[PDB]
């Protein structure tokens, strides 16, 4: 998931925005 | 914006900045 | 432990500390 | 909610566990 | 995204998040 | 400047990009 | 509470949250 | 010690509480 | 260097920066 | 103490060294 | 002061503490 | 540069002070 992706590879702020309420 | 390499608490800081007052959910595997 | 004021990014750092792998939600609108 | 309990007021580490998944 | 108050070390964390490898300047005197 | 725009007032992540190199 | 993996400054943040107004001592080896 | 244990393996908040004043 | 206001978790981050391996005590009651 | 010197008032990085072990 | 091992956002925090109101520039390679 | 040096080896606060405005 996002938590793992950001850490083991990379992730964007736009991908992060999907986890906002 | 640039791509991010974020582990542990640094991910939560990023979510906080990105989402602001909307809040967010932090849901790691396992 | 203790009781203190926890706001903003400090509040989310504390949620990450306390919840960790469980995950958590930060929903300030309520 | 959380802001009222923990920022405006004062809360324990135990109270924070109320917001875990 | 959102608009929030970002001060001090939180402001610089946000600049690092947004700019990353580009770099940035933090010049509060202006 | 940045303090006025983002701390005293309120700013977006886009506005913060104004201070990138 | 969950178990913690904490290095450098992240340990000091955790001690701060755990101890609150009691304060704490940070005493690394060597 | 605690500083090293938390970093090279894991540690609990309850172990951390021992370092409070 | 400079003089600034350092409070709470920011104060302890600064102690960790300045003291590092020496260790430090944070004893706000005094 | 430290809170008075550095939070309530203003302190230098040198003054902070007063609290090292 | 002691020597520092600082990566990512931790470097920016250190620059913030060191420079204070003077501000600073964060300029990584590439 | 400094960004890389602090991360891959070590750096001092005095070296960091060179990056202040
Ligand atoms: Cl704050
Ligand atoms: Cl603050
Ligand atoms: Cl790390
Ligand atoms: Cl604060
Ligand atoms: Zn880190
Ligand atoms: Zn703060």
């Amino acid at each position: 998931g996002i938590v793992e992706q950001c850490c083991t590879s990379i992730c964007s702020l736009y991908q992060l925005e999907n986890y906002c309420n | 914006f640039v791509n991010q390499h974020l582990c542990g608490s640094h991910l939560v800081e990023a979510l906080y900045l990105v989402c602001g007052e909307r809040g967010f959910f932090y849901t790691p595997k396992t």
